[PDB]
């Protein structure tokens, strides 16, 4: 149902750098995107096609994907960058599935 | 011809300068549409820009930089639509230009829009008039909040602003050179008028500014481009199923009867140069390609670079050429550096060895470019690539080439089966043992008129013929790509096996 | 290019509820619109998408057969229709646009393989 998040949970300070790697099925590259969520707002996209950098999205995020994993990287973290962070991938069928979330809380 | 692309060399120098003119010469000649950026670069003090003056609009972004051209003539540019940005924020760009050489004035006549982006002219030292124009006349309603970095240190005498310039808002010293406000002497509401009175309003689908209050007076369109109508969108080939009989594909800004030669139709009507996701390519008898719906879950294709996990690898290396073992067709791009060949120690990658290029003996095209900066010694030929028929170029290296060749030493490109070229330009540069580049027949590679073969610090023809290299008796015409019978485009009379006979 | 959602509210268990979204140029920019739901305190969790070219749809394997998602063309507005709802689907409704095409380089128009906008939001709460 949803693709594995690791870690779940992960707590670092402002200019940190911290990785987040989703296993999904199997697929082609531009089907992961990444998403930034707030608490009580909607997500925005930041990743869409595993690598590529959203318009108006710091370049401190970044994609990656090392065989069925798929990473984002946060360079320097922020005060804005504390927020669940989902992995979408869209599989042939037209099933959209999301990964369970990551959650950068302050230390 | 009316559209034509740009270039994506960005502040990177010329591969080949001593045809980087040319090249320009060849993208932007008759160009009225640049559908990329118009990136104007490393001009030499007397270059002839004639060539650039019927362009009126550019997509992405306008870059005059590390110019000595003391004038870029640009007069007739009307809209710059900023889809793509020169350091992500700024949609014009003017850096580094300088008896003195270097840009003396900017004379964007024509300029009233530009729909995202900023403006960045940092240090030209003679330029003038450029803290004059109000520059948030020229942005878009919804672009107010641009940046707008434009430096004024200047190492000559600035004169005013021609007499007839009511508000001292002047491109240039001409009286011609006053600018135009559309934006802020608006009446009511309206985004641009021709003039202060509200009739004056130009129509909501406008850009620019207009002749008059309909949209077939726009001076340039919004959104898109309908046969000299400014449209909000281009009219639904369905309505919801039967066909719609003036129903038209979007290409570019425009509204287009039938997508282009080298694109992509999308069910929805989109022309495309790579297929949406769970989408396939299917072509048809005429040859035109369209974006489809996989039926079934998508068969397996080849990616090249720029594509997929493959997007940011630079080069073909021994860590990813088992990756186009019996590859037919490459959905993006081979490029072949000396890292390739060289080998990284860093990264321990090992060297890539002349035998393994034979995973390539299958392939038939290539959708993006094929650049080669590097080639084994051993090899005398491009004969890896003997089966390759089409280079698409639907990705350009640089923005502009589907095809270089630079520093090899190759004596002959043994290209046989190559026959089409579909976007972009070639380029073969400093192949100092490279024969056959003349012998071959470019132009029927070549499928537009814009296309063109830069060729320099190649093999001199005199001296290739003196040693008796050239095409075969039995070739065609004189249409070989290398030495031979093997190596004729057309047989004259007869072929047996993959060699002309008589 | 904004996403208004509106008809969310309070439904009574084996009841029905129709969710609008209002989207900007849905018909023709060949997008999908889907619904997307967040149970509180849970992730994100995929519902419901509809095609703008054919009115192509698709449901999640928990929400197929019992929600039916459509798009009025005319008034260029997405609706979800929930029925037979339980406890699982009190969440927060967000309605996406998928697949939006954007002009590039070369005059190629290529279709965007994420999310790029989302509506606010609507609650809807199962008793
Ligand atoms: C919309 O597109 C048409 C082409 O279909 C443009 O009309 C051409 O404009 C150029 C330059 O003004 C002329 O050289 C051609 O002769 C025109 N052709 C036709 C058939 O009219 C028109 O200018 C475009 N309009 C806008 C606002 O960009």
């Amino acid at each position: 149902i949803q693709m594995t998040q690791s870690p779940s949970s992960l707590s670092a300070s402002v200019g940190d750098r911290v990785t987040i790697t989703c296993r999904a099925s199997q697929s082609v590259s531009s089907a992961v995107a990444w998403y930034q969520q707030k608490p009580g707002k909607a997500p925005k996209l930041l990743i869409y096609s595993a690598s590529s950098l959203y318009s108006g999205v710091p370049s401190r995020f970044s994609g990656s994907r090392s065989g069925t994993d798929f990473t984002l990287t946060i360079s320097s973290l922020q005060p804005e960058d504390f927020a669940t962070y989902y992995c979408q991938q869209s599989e042939w069928g037209g099933l959209i599935t999301f990964g369970q979330g990551t959650k950068v809380e302050i230390k | 011809t009316q559209v034509c692309t740009g270039t994506d060399m960005k502040l990177r120098l010329p591969a080949s300068p001593e045809t980087h003119l040319d090249m320009l010469r060849h993208l932007y000649q008759g160009c009225q549409v640049v559908q990329g950026n118009l990136e104007l670069t490393y001009l030499p003090t007397n270059a002839s820009l004639s060539f650039l003056q019927d362009i009126q609009e550019v997509q992405g972004y306008v870059l005059i930089a590390h110019n000595q051209v003391r004038q870029v003539p640009l007069q007739r540019l009307r809209i710059v639509r900023g889809t793509q940005l020169f350091e992500d924020n700024y949609a014009l760009a003017v850096l580094d230009n300088g008896s003195p050489g270097g840009l003396r004035e900017l004379q964007l006549r024509s300029l009233t829009e530009i729909l995202k982006g900023g403006v960045l002219i940092q240090r030209n030292p003679q330029l003038c008039y450029q803290d004059t124009i109000l520059w948030k006349d020229i942005f878009h309603k919804n672009n107010q909040l641009a940046l707008t970095l434009i430096d004024t240190n200047r190492s000559r005498a600035c004169h005013p602003c021609s007499p007839m310039c009511k508000g001292s808002r002047c491109w240039g010293e001409s009286s011609e050179d006053c600018q135009s406000l559309t934006r802020t002497v608006c009446a009511g509401g309206c985004a641009r008028c021709k003039g202060p009175l509200p009739t004056d309003c130009c129509h909501e689908q406008c850009a620019a500014g207009c002749t008059g209050p309909k949209h077939s007076d726009c001076l340039a369109c919004l959104h898109f481009n309908h046969s000299g109508i400014c449209e909000l969108h281009c009219p639904a080939l369905v309505t919801f199923s039967m066909p719609n009989p003036e129903g038209r594909y979007t290409f570019g800004a425009s509204c287009v009867t039938a997508c282009p030669y080298n694109y992509l139709s999308t069910d929805v009507g989109f022309c495309t140069l790579v297929c949406p996701l769970h989408n396939q390519e299917v072509t048809a008898e005429d040859g035109t390609q369209r974006c489809e719906k996989c039926s079934k879950p998508c068969a397996r294709v080849c990616y090249g670079l720029g594509m997929e996990h493959l997007r940011e690898v630079r080069a073909v290396t021994s860590a990813n050429i088992q990756e186009f073992a019996g590859c037919k067709k490459i959905f993006g791009s081979l490029a072949f550096l000396p890292e390739s060949f060289d080998g990284d120690p860093a990264s321990n990658t090992a060297p890539l060895q002349p035998e393994q290029l034979q995973v390539f003996e299958t392939l038939e095209e290539i959708t993006g470019y094929l650049y080669i900066s590097a080639w084994p010694d051993s090899l005398p030929d491009l004969s890896v690539f003997q089966n390759l028929q089409v280079i698409r170029g639907r990705i350009l290296h640089n923005g502009a080439y589907s095809l270089t060749l630079q520093g090899l030493g190759i004596s002959w490109l043994g290209l046989r089966s190559l026959r089409e070229l579909g976007s972009g330009l070639a380029l073969i540069h400093h192949n100092t043992h490279l024969c056959f580049v003349h012998t071959v027949p470019w132009d029927q590679l070549f499928r537009n008129p814009h296309q063109a073969l830069l060729h320099t610090a190649n093999r001199p023809e005199d001296e290739c013929v003196g040693e008796g290299l050239a095409c075969h008796q039995l070739c065609a015409r004189g249409h070989c790509w290398g030495p031979g019978p093997t190596q004729c485009v057309n047989c004259s009379q007869f072929l047996r096996g993959q060699e002309c006979v008589e | 290019v904004q996403l208004v959602e509106s008809g969310g509210g309070l439904v009574q268990p084996g009841g029905s509820l129709r969710l609008s979204c209002a989207a900007s140029g849905f018909t023709w920019s060949g997008a999908y619109i889907h619904w997307v739901r967040q149970a509180p305190g849970k992730g994100l969790e995929w519902v419901a998408s509809i095609y703008s070219a054919g009115g192509y749809t698709d449901y999640a394997d928990s929400v197929k057969g019992r929600f039916t998602i459509s798009a009025d063309t005319s008034k260029n507005t997405a609706y979800l229709q929930m029925n037979s709802l339980r406890a699982e689907d009190t969440a927060v409704y967000y309605c996406a646009r998928y697949g939006t095409y954007e002009l590039k380089s070369y005059g190629s128009w290529e279709s965007l393989p994420a999310f790029d906008y989302w509506g606010q939001g609507t609650l809807v709460t199962v008793f």
